[PDB]
C-alpha cells in the first residue's frame, strides 16, 4: 500500500498513448542478379 | 458455484446505467454475395461483422487509486433461483 | 512426375436405430472412390448382428462386406472400393430386440468417406 | 511454374492496414525474378564436363580457364573443343592480328574474395591503376576484367536470393530448378563435392556465347482472384512457362564428335569457400 | 454505447473522475490547491 | 530516416520478408502450395 | 483456439498387373501429408509378394513399407508420412508367374490419399 | 437417391517433444466429423506412455482414447467421433525421461483428419 | 547484434565489414541477410552490368587516425592517385571512400560536441540518451568493452 514512490516506467505503460502502424510496408529485398545483362536475343549472348 | 460456497440453479439479471457496455467498431455489417459457386450455378451469401463488445470497466492510467478503478461502470448483478 | 488425381471428396453420415430390417444408408455415384466405411453402435445391444454391404438402386444385389456382432460395437471395412453399379451402401440387422440393459434405444451410425469420379491433372 | 498468396478476410486485411493486392504482387514479382534466375543458375552449374579446381581462386586459375576455353582443353588435357567467346574482336599487336576473345566469369562471393585476397590480383590491379585501364573498379570495389574477360561477383545461392551455388545447397533444393526434361544427368554441388573428393566447395562458371538457351516467353502473368471465401479473401498468383537448358547438343546420327556430351560454352570453376 | 471509429482500430474509451477536491477561498491563489485531472481507460478489441 | 507522424503517436514501421517458398509446377493448382507473407514490425516511442 | 490446417486433399489410384518388376504408382510433392496408402489384389494369385514403399524420382532409394503375401490380398500402411524428398510411391513384385487358378490376369490397385503441403489458418 | 454430405475436410498436424506434460494438439469445431486420428513416435523412446484423448477448451474434461506404450511407436484411433463440446484433442505423456539410446530428442506427431459440420445436398 | 572488433582500423576490417553487409554474414561469418545499402547503382563491368552497393561507414576520430596510419590505406590512396580517383582527400585531410563506401570521421563523444562513443563514456551518461522504451537491451560502451 506504498503511496507515491518512484515510478521507473517508460513512456510505454501509459495507456493514454495510442500506437499507430505504418501503411507503407517496406520490402526487405534489394539485391539484383547480373543475369539480365547476360541474357539477350543475339547469338553472342551468354544466356 | 461461487454462491454455493458462500445446488439450485440460478438466474441472472442486472441493473444497468448509462454506458453499461461499449460497442466499439462500426455498425456496418458487411454482406458478401458470390454468384460464382458451381461455375455460377449456385450462389453463396455471407455476413461478416467486426464488433468490439466490452462491459464498461475502466482502469487507472497511473498508480492513483479511484473508486471507479477495476469496477463495473454501470452494472449491478441480481441473482435469484430458477423457480 | 505427372498424374491424375481425384480432387473432390465427400463424407456421408447416416443413422438407423438398430432393429431388424434393411436400410439404404449411403448413395454413391458410378466411379466413386470409396476409401472409408465405418460403422458405430451407440448404446448397449444385447443380441444381434449388423451387416453392411453393397446393393443396387433397385434389384436385390445385397452382399455383406462388414459384419458386426454385439460385443465390439465398432468396425471399419478392410478393403477399398470403386463403385461399379453397386450404388447403394446398405445395412441389415437380422437379429435385434428392444434396447436392452439401458432403457434407451440403440443407435447405429455409418460414415462413408468417398472420392468423386472426377480427376484433374497435376505434376510435382 | 508459379506461386500464389491467399489473403486474410477483408476485415483483417484493412484492420492491420495491409493492401494485400499491392504487397502480394510486389512479393510475387520478387519471387518470380529469383526463381527464373535460380532456374538459369541451376541449369548452368548442372553436371560439368570440364571444371577446374583450385583450393582458392586466383588469376592463375582464371587465366587457366580462359586458356582452356580459348583453345579447347580439358582438365586432363583431353582437348575437347574451343568455347565460342561472348565477343571475338581482332587487333594487331605489332603488325599481326591475333583475334583476342572475350568471355564472362561468374564468381561466387567467397570466390570473389579469394580472388581479391590474391597477390597476383593485387599486382594486376596496381598495373591497371598505373595504366589507367580499369578505372572505376578499385574505387567501386568491383573485380574489373582479366584477360579481356569481365569477372563478375554473382553472389551466393541461399533461400533469400540467387547467386552462384555451393556445396551447402541440398540436393532437393537444387534439383527443384532443373527441368529434368532438358537435362540428361543430374550432378548437384553435393554430388560434385563428393566427385572431386574422390581424389565445402563453391561453384563458379566461365561463360561463352549461348552457354544457356532460353526457349519461350520471358514475360510473366499475374492472376487476381477477388472471389475467394465469397469475397472476404483474394488470391494472387504469378505464373510463367520457360524452358531453360545448358547448351549440350547431343547429335543427329550415330557419328561421334568432340561435341556430343559436352557443355557447349561452360567451364566449371570449383574452389573451397570455407 | 456505440463508438463508431474509423479504421476499426482497437478503441480506447476513456473517462475522467469527477473533481472532488476543495478549491480555494477568497484571496488564496489557485496554486495553493491545484486539482487533479484523473483519467481512466479501457481497451476494446474487435471480434470477427 | 524521418517518419513524420501526424498526431505524433508511437509509430510502428513494418517490413516484409522474402517469399522463400517452392511454388506450384505445371497444371497443379496454385492453391496446392500457398505461400506465406511474413511481416516484421517494431515500435518507436516518443521522448520529451 | 486457433491453428493452421491442410485444406487440400487428393486421391491417386493406380493399377499394375502383378508380375515381377518395379512400378512407380503415385507421385507426391514435398511437404505432402500422406495419410492413407491402401493396396488391393484383384484376382487369385498363386505365388508371390508385393512390396510397396518410397523411392526417389531418380536415385535408387527404394525401401518397402508394406509387404503383402498371396493370402490376404489386401493391406493398408500402419503409419503416416510427410513427404521429405521421397516423392515416389513404388511397388515391386519379386515373385510372380502367370495368373493362376483363374485364367484371367491378376490386378493390383493402389490408392494414396494425401494432403497437400498448403496450410490455412482457422480459429474455432 | 438423395442425401446430405459433408463436403469440407481439413487435416491438422501437430508435433510435441515426448516428455511428461499435457499438450493441446488439435482444435475442432462443434459438429466436426472426426474421421481419423493418428499418432506417431519419431525416434527411439526408452520408457513411457502417450495418451491422446478429448478435453474441453477450459475445464478439466480429459479422457484418453488411444494409449501408446514405447514399443509399437504408432497408433490410430479405432473409433469415429462427432465433436460435441469436446473441442480439444489433447495428448499427455505421464512417464518420459530424456531421449534414450539415440542422443537426439524424441518427437511425437499427431494428424487429425476431420470433416467440417457443413453439409450440402446431392442426388446421384 | 553484428560487430567486428580489430585492435586498429585497417582497410582490411573496413572491407570485411563491407563484405558482411553486402553478402549478409554475421560477425562469426554465419549467414544473416544482406544489409540494405545507402545507395544501390548499376555499374558496367565490361559489357556486363552488375549492382554496386554504397554504405556509410562512420568512424570515430581515433579510428580515423588509426586508418590514416595504415600501410594498406596508403597503398590504396596511392592507387587512387595513379588512377585519378577521388582527389583532394589526403590534401584536405578526409578519408575518401573504400569499396564505394564513404568513410566518415565523425568525432569524439564529449560534453561539448557529439561524436562516436568511447569506452570512456559513463554508463549513466550514455543511457541518458537512450529511450529505454525503444530498446530491447542496454549495452553501453563500457559494457561492450
Amino acid at each position: 500500500e506504498k503511496l507515491n514512490n518512484i515510478n521507473f516506467n517508460n513512456i510505454s505503460n501509459n495507456p493514454n498513448l495510442g500506437i499507430e502502424v505504418g501503411r507503407e510496408i517496406q520490402n526487405a529485398s534489394w539485391v539484383k542478379s547480373p543475369f539480365f545483362s547476360i541474357t539477350g536475343t543475339g547469338a553472342d549472348r551468354g544466356v | 458455484e461461487k454462491l454455493n460456497q458462500e445446488n439450485k440453479d440460478i438466474s441472472i439479471g442486472c441493473l444497468i446505467g448509462a454506458s453499461a457496455v461499449l460497442l466499439a467498431g462500426s455498425k456496418e455489417t458487411r454482406f458478401y454475395i458470390d454468384e460464382t459457386v458451381d461455375a455460377g450455378r449456385k450462389s453463396l451469401v455471407g455476413v461478416d461483422c467486426l464488433l468490439g463488445v466490452s462491459k464498461a470497466r475502466y482502469q487507472s492510467t497511473d498508480g492513483v487509486v479511484t473508486p471507479y478503478d477495476n469496477q463495473d461502470y454501470a452494472v449491478i448483478g441480481l441473482v435469484s433461483n430458477m423457480e | 512426375m505427372k498424374q491424375k488425381v481425384h480432387s473432390v471428396s465427400y463424407l456421408a453420415k447416416a443413422e438407423f436405430e438398430y432393429k431388424n430390417g434393411v436400410y439404404d444408408l449411403v448413395a454413391l455415384p458410378t466411379g466413386a472412390e470409396v476409401i472409408k466405411i465405418s460403422l458405430e453402435v451407440v448404446g448397449l445391444p444385447t443380441a444381434g448382428h449388423v451387416s453392411v454391404g453393397f446393393k443396387d438402386e433397385s434389384k436385390k444385389n445385397y452382399s455383406s462386406i462388414l459384419t458386426l456382432p454385439v460385443n465390439e460395437t465398432s468396425g471399419v471395412v478392410t478393403k477399398d472400393y470403386t463403385v461399379k453399379s453397386d450404388k447403394i451402401v446398405a445395412a441389415e440387422v437380422k437379429d435385434a430386440l428392444a434396447e436392452g440393459s439401458d432403457g434407451r434405444p440403440v443407435k447405429c451410425v455409418l460414415r462413408a468417406l468417398y472420392f468423386l469420379p472426377s480427376v484433374i491433372e497435376v505434376e510435382y | 511454374f508459379g506461386n500464389s498468396l491467399r489473403s486474410k478476410i477483408k476485415a483483417y486485411s484493412e484492420l492491420e492496414r495491409i493492401d494485400f493486392i499491392k504487397e502480394s504482387v510486389d512479393s510475387l514479382t520478387t519471387w518470380m525474378n529469383e526463381e527464373r534466375d535460380k532456374r538459369i543458375v541451376a541449369s548452368l552449374t548442372n553436371d560439368f564436363t570440364n571444371y577446374l579446381y583450385n583450393a582458392a581462386m586466383n588469376v592463375a586459375t582464371i587465366r587457366k580457364a580462359i586458356f582452356h576455353a580459348r583453345n579447347g582443353l580439358k582438365a586432363d588435357n583431353s582437348k575437347a573443343f574451343p568455347i565460342k567467346p561472348i565477343r571475338a574482336t581482332m587487333q594487331s599487336v605489332g603488325n599481326v592480328v591475333v583475334q583476342n576473345t572475350s568471355y564472362i566469369i561468374l564468381l561466387d562471393s567467397y570466390q570473389a574474395n579469394q580472388l581479391k585476397a590474391d597477390s597476383e590480383f593485387k599486382e594486376l590491379r596496381k598495373l591497371y591503376a598505373f595504366a589507367g585501364e580499369d578505372k572505376g573498379m578499385l574505387y567501386s570495389g568491383l573485380l574489373g576484367v582479366i584477360d579481356n574477360c569481365p569477372v563478375i561477383d554473382a553472389g551466393v545461392w541461399n533461400k533469400l536470393n540467387v547467386g552462384m551455388p555451393n556445396s551447402s545447397i541440398s540436393d532437393s533444393d537444387f534439383t527443384r530448378y532443373l527441368n529434368k526434361a532438358n537435362v540428361s544427368n543430374i550432378v548437384t554441388p553435393m554430388q560434385l563435392k563428393e566427385k572431386l573428393n574422390q581424389e565445402d566447395i563453391s561453384i563458379g562458371c566461365l561463360i561463352g556465347a549461348s552457354a544457356v538457351l532460353l526457349a519461350g516467353s520471358k514475360e510473366t502473368r499475374f492472376y487476381i482472384d477477388e472471389t475467394v471465401d465469397a469475397g472476404r479473401k483474394s488470391l494472387v498468383g504469378v505464373d510463367c512457362l520457360l524452358g531453360v537448358s545448358k547448351a549440350r547438343y547431343q547429335s543427329t546420327d550415330g557419328v561421334v564428335t568432340p561435341y556430343d556430351n559436352q557443355d557447349y560454352a561452360v567451364i566449371g570453376l570449383v574452389s573451397n569457400m570455407e | 454505447r456505440l463508438f463508431s471509429v474509423a479504421s476499426q482500430q482497437p478503441f480506447r474509451p476513456r473517462i475522467k473522475a469527477q473533481l472532488t477536491g476543495s478549491g480555494v477561498s477568497g484571496n488564496t491563489d489557485f496554486e495553493a490547491n491545484y486539482d487533479n485531472l484523473e483519467i481512466l481507460s479501457q481497451t476494446i478489441y474487435p471480434d470477427a
